[PDB]
RNA sequence: AAUCCGGUUAAUAUUCCGGAACCAGAAGGUGGAAUCAACACGGCAACGUAAAUGAAGUUGGAGACGUCGGCGGGAGCCCUGGGAAGAGUUCUCUUUUCUUUUUAACAAACCAUUGAACUACCCUGAAAUCGGUUUAUCCGGAGCUAGGGUAUGGUGUUUGGAAGAGUUCAGCGCCUCAUGCUGAAUCCGGUGCGCUCUCGACGGCCCUUGAAAAUCCAACGGAAGAAUGGCCUUGUUUUCACAUCUGGUCGUACUCAUAACCGCAGCAGGUCUCCAAGGUGAACAGCCUCUAGUUGAUAGAACAAUGUAGAUAAGGGAAGUCGGCAAAAUGGAUCCGUAACUUCGGGAUAAGGAUUGGCUCUAAGGGUUGGACAACCAACUUAGAACU
């Protein structure tokens, strides 16, 4: 049974805080309760912890990884990798 | 309290100096209990059989005060 | 049935005033005061506890004797075997790319 | 597998006041096997009198409580309680006493 | 609360001991006027306040 | 850093007595090991041992940590089937009803057996027709399943302590005295969405991520050490075992409250916390009961008016009153059914209907089991039928 039309997650919270606000929340709480793949291990395993760290378990490859609030990755932060990595080649060529 | 199944090291052990007492305990299931009150630890073995008992008696060191309770 | 008492002044339930039921040979039934369980060392490297270490509290540790509070091995009872290995290749592999460094330079 | 529960009532059978020809059927008649109160056949608990001493012989583990029990509940119709009083000596042994 | 310092055990001490029944024998001396006393101190009457 | 049991006073008990332990500090009698030369061995590994040299310096760990929810284990309690001892009831019946049937700290050996991880790690091996697996969806070519091991080890098991204690019952001294003596039993089983505490493996939540220090342990590292006429003689081993001495000072009575605190008081007020039996019942609800406690709230006589508190009342049903104030009415559980509106989450227990006792049965849903069968033991539910 789908048990929820639109609402998802925020089924929590009931009929309060309104709806647009309750729908951006869904999002982030989407984005924040997430598994993601560790760039290093390849497992679907990486999960949030106090908002900016990001552990993946298993044997081996117990880093842990700063990031976005709710994200892993966030697109300014790639914007600003890509254009340090962009300059550093410059720099040394 | 430390419990010993060893005849040889009972008989040692009393013959240790710091044995100073032993007490003889028999049960109603025909089990003898010998206790001996070292300085820090009292030491039971216990005896199935009254003819092994009575050999275990003899052979202990007579010098040692051996009560029977 | 029978309802038992502190046996000390601390009358709250405080992480110190951890109490068990106990039977005694009188038909009584009432509190023994016991303390906080013991802790297994964990490893410098990784957290993992570590193996053949019993978990005890930091004074009792120096009761025990020396075979007891460690492992037989480079790092025994504070790194893991995993972590001594990883050390080991990692110290010999990178100590060999020293050496292939500088014969190259040369 | 065998039991030989004894009843002494030498207090009262010397004096005269007990009545085990009575306390033989009494027995007989309450005793309960198996529910009922008739299953008696022999190999099961058997009564015996000697005129001072009633024998319940049991292949069955027979219980020594009950046989107490029927004891009073004979003491109490013949109302010779407050003057008697059962009590344990042996092991499957009871004799009535005075107090 | 049979938690209490030497001091306050040493005071409580003191209390107790001025609390007892005057003697005759000083009351009935020539020129003193003892007699009764009001310094007299019960425990559910008047606090000691430490 | 380290204590338990039993007993004892008129009043103190983890403090006294009896027994049995533990910790810290100080000094230092053995002893095995190894050395005719250096500071032990075993396991393919996780790692293990009766010791098995270790100065600084450095590093790591313990101390040391939130909250909620479910699951599994243990201890105590609750419940239950027998046996034993005593007591209650007995017009009648009740192999009946009630009380007891106990094993502390500490020490040793096992510990998934007997109950409970595949919990962590290691070895063989290489897996798709992917497999394993929890109540709960996680794991695996960064090495699955499977087989075999290693560690973590008590509130688990067998013992010592320890029956000599305690408990129950039954006799003899009978002025009995230091209260003495002589007898027995204290046994065998089971159960669980049960209660309290605790432990283990988990899951969820945070723009909340949930102290510090004293103190203890471990590691890297190598400072320092001196036996030799193949045999007496010393340095380590007192982080092995055993043995000796010491552990000072302060508090410890009692109340903790409808009479020991505060409120002017022996004031219906206020004041933090620990343990929590049985039945009914979802329940720490209400009601009755067991252990324990109390029967303490100036008393006697009679029911006048008006009061305070509790109830009822024919017919009407808010006509009372500013106002349905107050009271009444509904109420648990199971089965049908549930509108407008809406932020789609709700409204909702909407509204509105039916049933509910007792007794005798039936059907289904689960656990070891003798030669696909199957002899019992031990369990709670759900649904239906007849009768009354
Ligand atoms: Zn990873």
């Amino acid at each position: 049974t789908k048990r929820t039309k639109k609402v998802g997650v925020t089924g929590k919270y009931g009929v309060r805080y309104g709806a647009s606000l309750r729908r951006d929340v869904r999002k982030i709480e989407v984005q924040q309760h997430s598994r993601y793949q560790c760039p290093f291990c390849g497992r679907n395993t990486v999960k949030r912890t106090a908002a900016g760290i990001w552990c993946c378990n298993g044997k081996g490859c117990k880093k842990v990884l700063a990031g976005g609030a709710w994200t892993v990755t966030t697109a300014a932060a790639t914007s600003a990798r890509s254009t340090i990595r962009r300059l550093r080649e410059m720099v040394e060529v | 309290p430390r419990q010993i199944s060893d005849i040889k090291q009972f008989l040692e052990i009393a013959r240790r100096k710091d044995a100073t007492s032993a007490r003889i305990k028999k049960n109603t299931n025909k089990d003898v209990k010998f206790k001996l009150r070292c300085s820090k630890y009292l030491y039971t073995l216990v005896v199935a059989d009254a003819k092994k008992a009575e050999k275990l008696r003899q052979s202990l060191p007579p010098d040692l005060t051996v009560t029977e309770v | 049935a029978q309802r038992v008492t502190y046996r000390r002044r601390l009358a709250y339930n405080t992480r110190s005033n951890k109490t068990r039921i106990i039977k005694t040979p009188g038909n009584n039934i009432r509190y023994l005061h016991i303390k906080k369980l013991g802790t297994i060392p964990r490893c410098g490297d990784t957290g993992v506890p570590l193996q053949g270490i019993p978990a005890l509290r930091p004074r009792e540790f120096a009761r025990l004797s020396h075979n007891q509070k460690k492992v037989q091995r480079a790092y025994g009872g504070c790194l893991s075997a995993n972590a001594v290995k990883d050390r080991i290749v990692r110290a010999f592999l990178i100590e060999e790319q020293k050496i292939v460094k500088q014969k190259l330079k040369q | 597998v065998s039991n030989k529960y004894i009843i002494d009532a030498t207090a009262a059978v010397n004096d005269k006041i007990f009545d085990v020809a009575a306390f033989e059927k009494y027995l007989i008649d309450r005793i309960k096997v198996d529910g009922k109160t008739g299953n008696l056949g022999s190999s099961v608990v058997v009564s015996r009198e000697g005129s001072s001493k009633i024998a319940v012989i049991a292949h069955i583990d027979f219980s020594g409580r009950y046989l107490k029990y029927l004891t009073k509940k004979f003491l109490k119709k013949h109302s010779l309680r407050d003057w008697l009083r059962v009590v344990s000596t042996k092991k499957g042994v009871y004799e009535l006493r005075y107090y | 609360p049979s938690h209490k310092s030497f001091r306050t055990k040493q005071k409580l001490a003191k209390a107790a001991r001025q609390n007892r029944p005057i003697p005759q024998w000083i009351r009935l001396r020539t020129g003193n006027t003892v007699h009764y006393n009001m310094k007299r101190r019960h425990w559910r009457r008047t606090k000691l306040n430490i």
